[PDB]
RNA sequence: CGGGGGGGCGAGCCCCGAGGGGCUCUCGCUUCUGGCGCCAAGCGCCCGGCCGCGCGCCGGCCGGGCGCGACCCGCUCCGGGG
RNA sequence: CUCCGUUGCCCUCGGCCGAUCGAAAGGGAGUCGGGUUCAGAUCCCCGAAUCCGGAGUGGCGGAGAUGGGCGCCGCGAGGCGU
């Protein structure tokens, strides 16, 4: 036997009035502090009211297969980084005193960033597609852009995160952003998305106008709601 | 002797040499040994009770 | 307990949660004898204290 | 998953660096001013003084109010190359601080007062 | 806590092949005595060093880590109002 | 840079309960006898003490501890090996 004859047992119980009881998680018994009370039962009223349908239409988003495009499509446009824009001036600076530089050049097509950028060129009907970041935090600065681009004909679509949209140009959050012109080869990526977007999007609008996105209670509420329902079911329907 | 005493003394004058000595009077000592005795032979008395209980049902 | 007329109780549970003697004060009913064994909540049975 | 076993939040523990001044704020350290020729004003010479000198062997000084007993005791030393038993402190009415020294016994005081010109 | 699901001594009912399974309840197990009660056992799975067999996720010596034990998911800390 | 100290960071543990003030009669370790001045003395001097803190390197002894067994060698006191 390698077995010590030593090591036996003692195993515990914890029944009520037993042995102590030991550690398990709490997470949902913790005096959490005002701030995060207060940002969780934020997203619990934003479930809870009813929702009016603009702001709400930014609840359903882009996906994993679309949003990744986009995302893909963009990394050829990124406006220059700093220290990437000095060796556009300064490159041409010597290439103006030394090899005839007229420089008119023909600035690349890019990405635009902000909303009075954006909705300048959308009232202006000079924009293949918009990109919509769907928390941004006045909702106010948004709200009305979505009906603004399917006004003018031009795609929109709703993805998620201002922060990695944020993430193309250079700066931490960025609630918008536009492809005006597109290189003639990634022409067929451009018109790939965007048949794909209005579809879901653009030719969509009144069934968004009229859809309210909230009056859903909480689970330890619907439980018992539902709990009265097969009471009277089996009242009868046996 | 006044508490603040007792940190000059020696530690055989502030206790007594058994179990909860100096601290326990030892008609409480006796009791809490022979109390702590049958509570748990009548816990092994239910245990066998309870596994015959069961075992007849 | 001055200023009031019925008698007070120390009654020492101890803590199902960490190792420790939590103790109170009730309201003595009467009948209540020191090392009487007090139980309480749900499941407790109907007798005096 | 770092579970939370108490039901409590406790802040968590941040790091905090020390000070690293670009300048000092004041430039220079303010010179001391209790020294060794501020703490003792003058030995006393009072009928009630010498009678102490040559008796129990101590010396009678008035001191500045701030001294301690060991600030005495290390300007006595240093002044008149003198060592000391134990330092008497009191506080005349008019305040100016007393000091009665006593020095050590292979010391004599009726020698050193005649040094420091007291007698 | 609310749902769920585990468990099962056991009871009601339903099914059943008498092995068992499903629904319902019970429980979350402590009631004779002025006792003791925590900082984990046990099991499992790994890894570091050392020794031995040497194929080393073999076996020994020394030293650690995670999972079960201590069921899973959640959206208001739990109650009482409105 | 032995070992120890110090500090930096990482893991681990920690309920309180209120920043702080409030008694020269409450709580609060430990000083007594003799002598001394013109005026001070449980405060100076002499002689006996005493508490608290430090005592690291530990200042010194004492305690922890100095057995028993077996095996030899020795007349024996005893010595060695395990
Ligand atoms: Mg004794
Ligand atoms: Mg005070």
């Amino acid at each position: 036997k390698v077995v010590n004859l030593l090591f036996e047992k003692r195993p515990k119980n914890f029944g009520i009035g037993q042995d102590i009881q030991p550690k398990r998680d709490l997470t949902r018994f913790v005096k959490w502090p005002r701030y995060i009370r207060l940002q969780r039962q934020r997203a619990i009223l934003y479930k809870r009211l009813k929702v009016p349908p603009t702001i709400n239409q930014f609840t359903q988003a882009l996906d994993r297969q679309t949003a990744t495009q986009l995302l893909k499509l963009t990394h050829k446009y990124r406006p220059e980084t700093k220290q990437e824009k000095k060796q556009r001036l300064l490159a041409r600076a010597e290439k103006k005193a030394a090899g005839k530089g007229d420089v008119p050049t023909k600035r690349p097509p890019v990405l635009r960033a902000g909303v009075n950028t954006v909705t300048t060129l959308v009232e202006n009907k000079k924009a293949q597609l918009v990109v919509i970041a769907h928390d941004v935090d006045p909702i106010e600065l948004v709200v009305f852009l979505p009906a603004l681009c399917r006004k003018m004909g031009v795609p929109y679509c709703i993805i998620k995160g201002k922060a990695r949209l944020g993430r193309l140009v250079h700066r931490k959050t960025c609630t918008t952003v536009a492809f005006t012109q597109v290189n003639s080869e990634d022409k067929g990526a451009l018109a790939k998305l965007v048949e794909a977007i209005r579809t879901n999007y653009n030719d969509r609008y009144n069934e968004i106008r009229r859809h309210w996105g909230g009056n859903v209670l909480g689970p330890k509420s619907v439980a018992r709601i539902t709990k009265l329902e097969k009471a009277k079911a089996k009242e009868l329907a046996t | 002797v006044r508490p603040k005493v007792l940190m000059r003394l020696s530690k055989t004058k502030k206790h007594v040499s058994r179990a909860y000595g100096g601290s326990m009077c030892a008609k409480c000592v006796r009791d809490r040994i022979k109390r702590a005795f049958l509570i748990e032979e009548q816990k092994i008395v239910v245990k066998v009770l309870k596994a015959q209980a069961q075992s007849q049902k | 307990d001055p200023g009031r007329g019925a008698p007070l109780a120390k009654v020492v549970f101890r803590d199902p949660y960490r190792f420790k003697k939590r103790t109170e004060l009730f309201i003595a009913a009467e009948g209540i004898h020191t090392g009487q064994f007090v139980y309480c909540g749900k499941k407790a049975q109907l007798n005096i204290g | 998953k770092k579970i939370r076993t108490s039901p409590t939040f406790r802040r968590p523990k941040t790091l905090r660096l020390r000070r690293q001044p670009k300048y000092p704020r004041k430039s220079a350290p303010r010179r001391n001013k209790l020294d060794h020729y501020a703490i003792i004003k003058f030995p006393l010479t009072t009928e009630s003084a010498m009678k102490k000198i040559e008796d129990n062997n101590t010396l009678v000084f008035i001191v500045d109010v701030k001294a301690n007993k060991h600030q005495i005791k290390q300007a006595v030393k240093k002044l008149y190359d003198i060592d000391v038993a134990k330092v008497n402190t009191l506080i005349r009415p008019d305040g100016e601080k007393k000091a009665y020294v006593r020095l050590a016994p292979d010391y004599d005081a009726l020698d050193v007062a005649n040094k420091i010109g007291i007698i």
